[PDB]
RNA sequence: UGAGCCUUGAUGUGUAGGAUAGGUGGGAGGCUUUGAAGUGUGGACGCCAGUCUGCAUGGAGCCGACCUUGAAAUACCACC
């Protein structure tokens, strides 16, 4: 008997389809993939992607989240996505480009940010 | 018991049990079974309470049954140090190490006994080999040489089996050919039961026969109920 | 849904090879249900020339040992 091979000969699912989900939040981006019912089936982060506080917040940290989470779903035989944002971050536009960029399919973009009619008191910060 | 390939089919035709017979019935199945052009060799296959994996640990050494086994007589002798003329004047047909390697690997394979001496066993087994461990060959690691080819002949050429394991409880050796008998056959089982009990190893049971069957070259196995001189309860 | 016991089909550590020399021993081109050879080709497994499997197909035919991996063999059985 010789020596197996270098890459994988079989792999465990090939579903091919699902929705990227971002949160581009005020401090950190973090994005996920979710099947088209909404189970969810692999993630990553800015603030994960090796950058601390300082960092984490900006288009570009969000950027490389992307492709993070491109490559946590990647087993999973996906290729084709459609996109839904929410959150006043920057991570809304830089990590679709570097998504489609990097071997996924991107389709759709729709907002999906709730908005109220009215609502509860907001909080206080800064005296803002 | 049948084996299933896509290359070889014809076993599957000639049995469709796993199931155990008197010596009496076992050979009338027996000379049923046989599946080649050519009238087959019977052997026994003997099963072993035998609880050793290091090869010096199971079983080995040899013997001469009281009837005849199908076996050839035919006897070679690798040599490069002991005395090649007394071992062919002893009844050796072949003597040899250039081409005995090729002869083995050609035409009929049937041989009683390939023998080596320690002088030539080097490149039989051990650093060189000319046949693979097999049967066929005399074993790399267990003892089957002696300096002494002139009595090994003379020994061999009376119809004397061989008998070794190595990391399985098992003896498979020829017994007769397939129209023998089923007294010839268990009194050479009665004479190989002798001598598996005065060549036994200490890692062999006190119910020293687990089963006994018996199976021809191209055709299938039957299972057989003997197992003799090997009872603990005395 | 976990484990064992068991029977069988599949499976094979000496590395390399196209690959797949588990052990032991016997033996060698074989039918009565099937087909392998070989040509072509789908499936599965794998190392990319392989093995396991099937169909067109031979079915009184045909692959070993030459060839080839290696120090060394290789139709094809039974036993564990």
């Amino acid at each position: 008997a010789k020596a197996p091979i270098r890459a994988r000969k079989r792999v465990r699912k090939q579903v091919s389809d699902g929705v990227a989900h971002i949160h581009a939040s005020f401090n950190n981006t973090i994005v996920t993939i979710t099947d088209r019912q909404g189970n969810a089936l692999g993630w990553a982060t800015a603030g994960g992607s090796g950058f601390r506080g300082s960092r984490k917040s900006t288009p570009f940290a969000a950027q490389v989240a992307a492709e993070r989470c491109a490559d946590a779903v990647k087993e999973y035989g996906i290729k084709n996505l459609e996109v839904m944002v929410k959150g006043p971050g920057p991570g809304r536009e830089s990590t679709i480009r570097a998504l489609n960029a990097a071997g996924f399919r991107i389709t759709n973009i729709t907002d999906v940010t709730p908005i109220p009619h009215n609502g509860c008191r907001p909080p206080k910060k800064r005296r803002v | 018991m049948a084996k299933l390939t896509k290359r070889m089919r014809v076993i599957r035709e000639k049995v469709d049990a796993t199931k155990q017979y008197d010596i009496n019935e076992a050979i009338a199945l027996l000379k049923e079974l046989a599946t080649a052009k050519f009238v087959e060799s019977v052997d026994v296959a003997v099963n072993l309470g035998i609880d050793a994996r290091k090869s010096d640990q199971n079983v080995r050494g040899a013997t001469v049954l009281p009837h005849g086994t199908g076996r050839s007589v035919r006897v070679a002798v690798f040599t490069q140090g002991a005395n090649a003329e007394a071992a062919k004047a002893a009844g050796a047909e072949l003597v040899g190490m250039e081409d005995l390697a090729d002869q083995i690997k050609k035409g009929e394979m049937n041989f009683d006994v390939v023998i080596a001496s320690p002088d030539a066993m080097r490149v039989v087994g051990q650093l060189g080999q000319v046949l693979g461990p097999r049967g066929l060959m005399p074993n790399p690691k267990v003892g089957t040489v002696t300096p002494n080819v002139a009595e090994a002949v003379k020994n061999a050429k009376a119809g004397q089996v061989r008998y070794r394991n190595d990391k399985n409880g098992i003896i498979h050796t020829t017994i007769g050919k397939v129209d023998f008998d089923a007294d010839k056959l268990k009194e050479n089982l009665e004479a190989l039961l002798v001598a598996l009990k005065k060549a036994k190893p200490t890692q062999a049971k006190g119910v020293y026969i687990k089963k006994v069957s018996i199976s021809t070259t191209m055709g299938a196995g039957v299972a057989v109920d003997q197992a003799g001189l090997s009872a603990s309860v005395n």
